[PDB]
């Protein structure tokens, strides 16, 4: 059977521009600025090698955004700073002063009694 | 339960950090808890010591550990700065300082010799 | 976790082998001993669409080495605020303390346990 596949669209929010961003599923991009992923076939943005953390994902480690003209960029996704400690048999982190911080947290309870 | 009506010792819980206390209210069809924690920051780097020998007996630290005030070894508690003298009832002895590895040097203040130290003067 | 850690080059622990474990840097593929043996012993045109998860079972290697690492060298302190450093050595007397043993048991018997705790891994 001739390839198909589900159609998806990438965008920031109407609140900031109307540029889009054409994902194609399970399916490479030889049948259809042109990018190719494990997802599938993505067209109408642009691979950075610079690593950020996700906005939206797509697939496979891939996440796009829309920062500054402006226009649809996408890369594989970071995991935050890289970051090690230095690590010996007589050294340790002791902390001297502090701070306290208040987070929110919310868990939904109930609904409604629907009849 | 665990964090309104007492103090969980289950981190990664109730918010991120050390959990103190939390403070429900109101939601439609939901709650909103507000933790407090105990988030440390400020640090400097410190040797550390496993143990002191003074005598050929060991001391192992009652609480805490022994830190760093520059190169000496004092002592203080394992999640806030504050040091102290070497005294006995902050540690305790038990056995030969042979088979403690990385074990450092240090001498041993005591608080009952200096006030028996008053009656030989006299 | 909130930040990527990467283990030290240092393999002194107190005796302690971690090695089976952490990744080695010679796979393409960040991945360890254990991990391998995981990894193997698990083994269209109607709509079926099977979509890939979002992360990958390398970035799933890196968090988990990343929170190993972690405990490994900063004991529970990265759970709670900034990661602290620590020994390991005196950790496992941090968390020997916190079940109404001694550290000294420990810092006697510390070949011992490190000698058990290897031939169980
Ligand atoms: C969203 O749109 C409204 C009306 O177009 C505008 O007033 C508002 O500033 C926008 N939000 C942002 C963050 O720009
Ligand atoms: C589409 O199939 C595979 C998967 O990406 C790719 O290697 C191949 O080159 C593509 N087909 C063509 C004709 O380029
Ligand atoms: C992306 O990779 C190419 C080589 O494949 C490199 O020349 C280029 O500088 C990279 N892009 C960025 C923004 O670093
Ligand atoms: C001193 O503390 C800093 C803070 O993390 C650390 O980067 C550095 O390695 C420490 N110095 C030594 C000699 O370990
Ligand atoms: C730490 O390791 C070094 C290895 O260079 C060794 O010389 C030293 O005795 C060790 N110290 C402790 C306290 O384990």
């Amino acid at each position: 059977p001739c390839s198909f596949g589900g159609v998806s669209v990438i965008t920031p929010g109407t609140n900031t521009s109307n540029q889009v961003a054409v994902l194609y599923q399970g399916v490479n991009c030889t049948e259809v600025n042109v990018f190719q992923t494990r997802a599938g076939c993505l067209i109408g943005a642009e691979h950075v090698n610079n690593s950020y953390e996700c906005d939206i994902p797509i697939g496979a480690g891939i996440c796009a955004s829309y920062q500054t003209s402006q226009s649809i960029i996408a890369y594989t996704m970071s995991l935050g700073a890289e970051n090690s400690v230095a690590y010996s048999n007589n050294s340790i982190a002791i902390p001297t002063n502090f701070t306290i911080s208040v987070t929110t947290e919310i868990l939904p309870v109930s609904m409604t009694k629907t009849s | 339960s665990e964090c309104v009506l007492g103090q969980s010792k289950r981190v990664d819980f109730c918010g991120k950090g050390y959990h103190l206390m939390s403070f429900p209210q109101s939601a439609p069809h939901g709650v909103v808890f507000l933790h407090v924690t105990y988030v440390p920051a400020q640090e400097k780097n410190f040797t550390t010591a496993p143990a002191i020998c003074h005598d050929g007996k060991a001391h192992f630290p009652r609480e805490g550990v022994f830190v760093s005030n520059g190169t000496h070894w004092f002592v203080t508690q394992r999640n806030f700065y504050e040091p102290q003298i070497i005294t006995t009832d902050n540690t305790f002895v038990s056995g030969n300082c042979d088979v403690v590895i990385g074990i450092v040097n240090n001498t041993v203040y005591d608080p009952l010799q200096p006030e028996l130290d008053s009656f030989k003067e006299e | 976790v909130k930040q990527i850690y990467k283990t030290p080059p240092i393999k002194d622990f107190g005796g302690f082998n971690f090695s089976q474990i952490l990744p080695d840097p010679s796979k393409p593929s960040k991945r360890s001993f254990i991990e391998d043996l995981l990894f193997n012993k698990v083994t269209k045109f109607n709509g079926l669409t099977v979509l890939p998860p979002l992360l990958t079972d390398e970035m799933i290697a890196q968090y988990t080495s990343a929170l190993l690492a972690g405990t490994i060298t900063s004991g529970w302190t990265f759970g709670a605020g900034a990661a602290l450093q620590i020994p390991f050595a005196m950790q496992m007397a941090y968390r020997f303390n916190g079940i109404g043993v001694t550290q000294n048991v420990l810092y006697e018997n510390q070949k011992l346990i490190a000698n058990q705790f290897n031939s169980a891994i």
